């Protein structure tokens, strides 16, 4: 099996520099070039440059940011990015290449986050309705998870038991920290009667919180 | 730099009907060796792209025959003759003929389905939050289609633009609907100066804007 395996995600501070690896296995390393590409969220792909013993070419645009190096004796390539700002937050991919063969095998991608934030546990707030819901046959409840760093946070409801009717929304950044929320819809017959509880785990800060949603 | 323009940037389709993505280069992509290095990739969410077609019209091994590519000069097409669940994702075209190598913006393929009006809920801030001097008002607009939606907030009858954070889910896998979360963040003092909080959505399913409100006395 042809396989490209990249290093794990990276969290660094602005102005720092990072090294990512792409390890090749399943084929003769020196027959193919390695290209490095970037994908900013919701955006297209951009080409950084290629590494090959014999040829190292950069996209003009990245030629001060990036340094590409190969170690053919362990068939692994490296991309070094420096003076990082948060505009460098992206998923970085390596692929294998020749003019004739195209990008046929890819690495799984490496995530880079550049931020000055320190680890910070979420506050979790319960979102119960104020009474225009009491009447209805379905009721929507919520959980607001905010001011945390870094991603990810896991949210669940009744420890996993409630899976349908759940929406958990992508975290957004504001003031260097994240905020996310999750709704659950349950039949009015079963709340408050039965317990609905929001469970949040933030492994980076080693925190778990359970909040039961109670009427106001 | 050769620019690659894909159109459309989004394309709703029903399973089993037939799609076409156009992709157009800002200059000829014939390489000096004579070959045209135009390619098409498919990326499913949180995955590496995956090669479909190369040299304009050659299918990469494993790729079903429902995919097919064509064009010349600066003008190319990818055609899916019968769309399937596993074909939904983002399609990029790519040019390998001129350095720097470049991609198009992408063309997102989504399942078409029938118009659904959002269920809207508004939630005042929890007393817990208040006691630490913040106030977030949260609005969920759930299970609607299509994605085009405008939310706007009013505090005391008046539009409010700053302090709003909006988040969208992807197209749900079971029912093909979208969902959205809007949050207005205020300081406690600020929240206590005002009385009426409105979350107002405009969506094609309703002539009237869909409105939820509450008053800070209730």
């Amino acid at each position: 099996e042809v396989q490209l395996e990249e290093s794990g995600p990276e969290l660094v501070k602005p102005g720092a520099s990072v090294k990512i690896s792409c390890k090749a296995s399943g084929y003769t390393f020196t027959d193919y070039y390695m290209n490095w590409l970037r994908q900013k969220p919701g955006q297209g792909l951009e080409w950084i440059g290629w590494v090959y013993p014999g040829s190292i070419k950069y996209n003009e645009k990245f030629k001060d940011k990036a340094t590409l190096t190969a170690d053919t004796s362990s068939s692994i390539v490296y991309m070094h990015l420096s003076s990082l700002t948060s505009d460098d937050n992206a998923v970085y991919f390596c692929t294998r290449w020749t003019y004739g063969s195209s990008f046929d095998y890819w690495g799984e991608g490496t995530l880079l986050t550049v931020s000055s934030a320190k680890t910070t546990p979420p506050s979790v707030y319960p979102l119960a309705p104020g009474s225009a819901a009491q009447t209805n046959s379905m009721v929507t409840l919520g959980c607001l998870v905010k001011g945390y760093f870094p991603e990810p946070v896991t949210v669940t409801w009744n420890s996993g038991s409630l899976s349908s009717g759940v929406h958990t929304f992508p975290a957004v950044l504001q003031s260097d920290l994240y905020t996310l929320s999750s709704s659950v819809t349950v039949p009015s017959s079963t709340w408050p009667s039965e317990t609905v509880t929001c469970n949040v785990a933030h492994p980076a800060s080693s925190t778990k919180v359970d909040k039961k949603i109670v009427p106001r | 730099d050769i620019l690659m323009t894909q159109t459309p940037l989004s394309l709703p389709v029903s399973l089993g009907d037939q799609a076409s993505i156009s992709c157009r280069s800002s200059q000829s992509i014939v390489h000096s060796n004579g070959n045209t290095y135009l390619e098409w990739y498919l990326q499913k969410p949180g995955q590496s792209p995956t090669l479909l077609i190369y040299k304009v019209s050659n299918r990469f091994s494993g790729v079903p025959d429902r995919f097919s590519g064509s064009g010349s000069g600066t003008d190319f097409t990818l055609k899916i003759s019968r769309v399937e669940a596993e074909d939904l994702g983002v399609y990029y075209c790519f040019q390998g003929s001129h350095i720097p190598l470049t991609f198009g913006a992408g063309t997102k393929l989504e399942v078409k389905r029938s118009d659904a009006a959002p269920t809207v809920s508004i939630f005042p801030p929890s007393s817990e939050q208040l006691t630490s001097g913040g106030a977030s008002v949260v609005c969920f607009l759930n299970n609607f289609y299509p994605k085009d939606i405008n939310v706007k907030w009013k505090i005391d009858g008046s539009e409010r633009q700053n302090g709003v954070l909006n988040s969208w889910t992807d197209q749900d896998s079971k029912d093909s609907t979208y969902s959205m979360s809007s949050t207005l963040t205020l300081t406690k003092d600020e929240y206590e100066r005002h009385n009426s909080y409105t979350c107002e959505a405009t969506h094609k399913t309703s002539t009237s804007p869909i409105v939820k409100s509450f008053n800070r006395n209730e």
